[PDB]
């Protein structure tokens, strides 16, 4: 027996991870975003009051690469996951909150604050989202690649701590695949139908413009929300059609190799060959990429080696018998074999290099909450957890004091 | 081979099941209970 | 001896033995303190000595003293079996706490004292009865609504999506129509003859405009209704506007997607690869999920939300109100499943626990 | 006539037994076992050797 009442949240850059501690998989994923309406945050929260069109409702993030931007819009998330999908009021659980390496110190501090004082939860505790996520493969010596929307990074943990300063981020992430397919769809001419307009499917074959009716009962949309929604379209089109080369990009081959088939919300229907391979090539180089081509901008292969060479040797080899991929855009098909021949060439297979194995999206995404579910119920863990009685001074000095 | 210290599988046979399972290891989950992990080594055609 | 198979709805329990066709018990989760205890079956009738509570709220145990005479009663009363003498089959809702299973384990083996235990999610048992190894499951319950996402019998809890209406609250709604009829239905007794309405007339309409057209054009939609109290009313617009509002919550003021918008928001919460075959099996399981028509309401519905290019197949078998008693029958007359029972040493050595280790 | 049928009984009674083999091989695919007994798990049952 090593478990307690102990709730996980994991929010990073898309969706926030609400679950039990010991549980194999978070009970509850939805997205970071949230609605608003005129008067204070007159609400929607999850993927389902978040997408029924509304009279000039604007959708907004509280987060952003995972540093809370707003405050009382994050406490509003909190409320409603313990309102509906945990349906337990929190004056009970212990909760360990996961939070990114390069989040700002002072504003765990104010993320304490707010928990405490408001929700009154009787403990509590703080573990960085990369340590969660090699915490959940059970590796000390590790070396993880989060990449979710918004940002992608790359953070080393031995010992399970992190180095702190050996942090690497880049914008290469899902919002830049993103963007490469929505220059892609303007090139090309997709006009993104929202589905939920659409109430006809007079399909056509492919190529055509397909035929369709937008129903008449809709009320006008923000343009914020109109540009959520399609954004979550084209997010279903980087996880459908995106497709990464085994080696670097190549014309010749990637029209060789069979197109594949995507169609679209109003019926709208296109066969893609070459364009998905180079897309992802755009991360593993920006330099072919518009505008985000500049040599600032740095590939995969780069960030795992800069990211490695930052730490002295006395870790490195333990990094090497690891590399651990995790967050959304390691799920762009065939990207992490891509990955592995990259480091395989960068970094000097002189020594024992070996990846650890992981594919599924219970696995990457909610990775960073696994492990926080395994520590939550670790029996020595229990002695950790900031107490209400301890946070009187403790959300001040011992938020640091004992969360490195 | 490396000589990893941890992924010490072994050939092991049941008594109930009284079979040959092949590499298996033995481990203690949550709530004290004792399970046993197994591989699916290359020789499991090999055990009829 | 036999399994002993209990379902928990959200206002209607259902009981029986393993390898029954149907569940033998079927009588409503109601619990009366009063003004002794009493359960749906005499609770209902003594009504004006009682006031009623209901232990299942949105399929989640509310409290546990009155699931626990709720427990009482199916076995001592209903199904008159020693509780220590079968194995017991819990259904829970599916998102269900932990807290909460381990409390059912608890009360099950502690106060019951049975031998051997088992909670499954409801939504794979449904799915057991319709046999398939993959789909997607809308179980519009008794008083909450899932739409699950099974792959390989194995539930996806990041993809289940609640919403929270169903034919209590439908119900309700209907209730609210009805006095707009200009009649009157607002105590217990007459809030049940509005669901005897319900279940007699009301069906989901295959469009919903046309079918305002069609009312005001054609009173052929009225049919008669006879009361307790003796008179006769008629029922017409109203036989739709109410099961419309499933997919327009709007319509019960509810401001949450409808099922078919539901459906395709479960649906893409899942792995692109398994969408195809989750598209092929959709199951329509639950008790208000039965309305005639509304089987083909769903198909036309999403096929036009999901891509044109896959199949979506709707299956609804004529007894899905039951398919998660009738699941439970399966799963415990397995030979396979005798090996996933819970024991009372198991429960003794790990506590609650113990349902979670095994009992997914 | 019964020449004809005797054919026609021997393919499909070859044709039945490749099917029922090739459902026994899809029976074989799934895990056969996934527990063992309680005697047999905490009383040490075996040495490598
Ligand atoms: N099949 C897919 N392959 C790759 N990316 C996908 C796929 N489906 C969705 N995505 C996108 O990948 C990201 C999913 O990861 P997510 O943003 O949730 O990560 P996270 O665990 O919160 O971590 P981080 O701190 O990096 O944001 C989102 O951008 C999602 O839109």
């Amino acid at each position: 027996g090593d478990e307690v009442g102990a709730l996980v949240f994991d929010i990073g850059s898309y969706t926030v991870r609400a679950g039990y501690a010991g549980e194999d998989c978070p009970k509850v994923d939805f997205p970071t975003a949230i609605g608003m309406v005129v008067e204070g945050p007159t609400y929607y929260i999850d993927t389902n009051a978040l997408r029924v069109p509304r009279e000039n409702m604007e959708a907004i993030s509280p987060l952003k690469n995972g540093m809370v931007e707003d405050w009382d819009s994050f406490q509003a998330i909190l409320d409603h996951t313990y309102k509906m999908h945990v349906k337990s009021e929190a004056s009970l659980h212990p909760v360990l909150m996961s939070e990114a390496p390069w989040n700002t110190r002072a504003k765990r501090e104010k993320l304490t604050e707010l928990m405490f004082e408001h929700y009154n939860i009787p403990a509590f505790f703080l573990c960085k989202t990369a340590v969660l996520t090699a915490f959940a493969n059970g590796r000390s010596t590790g070396l993880i690649l989060d990449s979710g929307a918004t940002h992608t990074t790359a953070i080393p943990v031995h010992d399970g701590y992190v180095l702190q300063q050996g942090i690497v981020k880049s914008p290469l992430a899902g919002d830049f695949i993103t963007m490469q397919c929505r220059e892609l769809f303007q090139e090309m001419n997709i006009e993104l139908v929202p589905p939920y307009m659409i109430a006809s499917k007079e399909a056509v074959r492919e190529g055509s413009p397909a035929n369709w009716k937008r129903k008449e009962k809709l009320p006008q949309v923000t343009r914020s929300w109109h540009n959520y929604m399609c954004n979550c379209v084209i997010q279903d089109f980087q996880a459908s059609v995106l497709q990464v080369s085994d080696s670097t990009y190549d014309e010749q081959v990637a029209a060789q190799m069979p197109t594949v088939h995507y169609e679209f919300p109003n019926g709208y229907n296109c066969d893609f060959g070459a364009e998905r391979l180079k897309i992802p090539e755009g991360l593993f180089d920006p330099s072919n990429v518009k505008g985000l081509s500049g040599n600032t901008m740095l590939g995969v292969s780069h960030v795992v080696t800069t990211s490695v060479g930052m730490c002295d040797i006395d870790i490195r080899p333990g990094l090497y018998g690891s590399v651990i991929v995790a967050g959304g855009n390691t799920l762009i098909q065939s990207f992490t074999d891509r990955l592995n021949r990259e480091l395989s060439q960068k970094t000097p297979p002189s020594m024992r290099l070996k990846l650890i194995a992981n594919n599924t999206t219970v696995e990457r995404r909610f990775s960073s909450w696994i492990g926080g579910s395994i520590l939550a119920s670790l029996g020595t863990f229990q002695q950790m957890w900031i107490s209400k009685q301890e946070y009187e001074e403790g959300g001040k000095q011992c938020v640091e004091r004992k969360c490195p | 081979g490396l000589g990893d210290v941890r992924y010490r599988y072994c050939l092991t046979t049941l008594t109930v099941p009284q079979r040959c399972i092949g590499f298996a290891r033995r481990r203690v989950g949550r709530g004290g209970r004792v399970l046993l992990d197994r591989a699916h080594s290359d020789y499991d055609s090999v055990f009829h | 001896i036999a399994a002993l198979v209990v379902d928990n709805g959200s206002g209607m329990c259902k009981a029986g033995f393993a390898g029954d066709d149907a569940p033998r018990a079927v009588f409503p989760s109601i619990v009366g303190r009063p003004r002794d205890s009493y359960v749906g079956d005499e609770a209902q009738s003594k009504r004006g000595i009682l006031t009623l509570k209901y232990p299942i709220e949105h399929g989640i145990v509310t409290n546990w003293d009155d699931m626990e005479k709720i427990w009482h009663h199916t076995f001592y009363n209903e199904l008159r079996v020693a509780p220590e003498e079968h194995p017991v089959l819990l259904t829970e809702a599916p998102l269900n706490p932990k807290a909460n299973r381990e409390k059912m384990t608890q009360i099950m083996f502690e106060t019951f004292n049975t031998p051997a235990m088992y909670v499954a999610i409801q939504a794979v048992l449904s799915l057991y009865a319709s046999g398939r190894t993959t789909g997607i499951v809308m179980d519009s319950g008794d008083g909450v609504t899932h739409t699950v996402p099974i792959y390989e019998g194995y539930a996806l809890p990041h993809a289940i999506l609640r919403l929270d209406l169903a034919g209590r609250d439908l119900t309700d709604y209907l209730m609210k129509i009805l006095t707009e009829r200009g009649y009157s239905f607002t105590t217990t007794a007459e809030r049940e003859i509005v669901r005897d309405i319900k279940e007699k007339l009301c069906y989901v309409a295959l469009d919903f405009e046309q079918e305002m057209a069609t009312a005001a054009s054609s009173s052929s939609l009225e049919k008669s209704y006879e009361l307790p109290d003796g008179q006769v009313i008629t029922i017409g617009n109203e036989r739709f506007r109410c099961p419309e509002a499933l997919f327009q919550p709007s319509f019960l003021g509810m401001e949450s997607c409808g099922i078919h918008e539901t459906t395709f928001n479960s649906i893409m919460k899942c792995d692109v690869d398994i969408r195809k075959d989750l598209y092929a099996n959709t199951v329509l399981s639950g008790g208000t999920t039965m309305y005639p028509g509304i089987a083909d309401r769903m198909q036309k519905e999403i096929t036009a939300l999901a891509p044109s290019t896959m199949k979506i197949k709707i299956i609804a078998p004529p007894e899905r109100k039951y398919s998660v008693w009738i699941g439970g029958s399966i799963l415990a007359s397995l030979s396979t499943f005798q090996q996933m029972w819970i024991s009372k040493q198991e429960y003794d050595e790990s506590g609650p626990s113990i349902v979670h280790r095994k009992c997914f | 006539a019964v020449m004809t049928a005797v054919r026609a009984w021997e393919f499909w009674n070859l044709k039945t037994l490749q099917e029922r083999e090739a459902r026994l091989r899809l029976e074989q695919e799934e895990a056969e076992l996934l527990t063992y007994t309680r005697e047999d798990a905490y009383s040490m049952e075996y040495v490598y050797e």
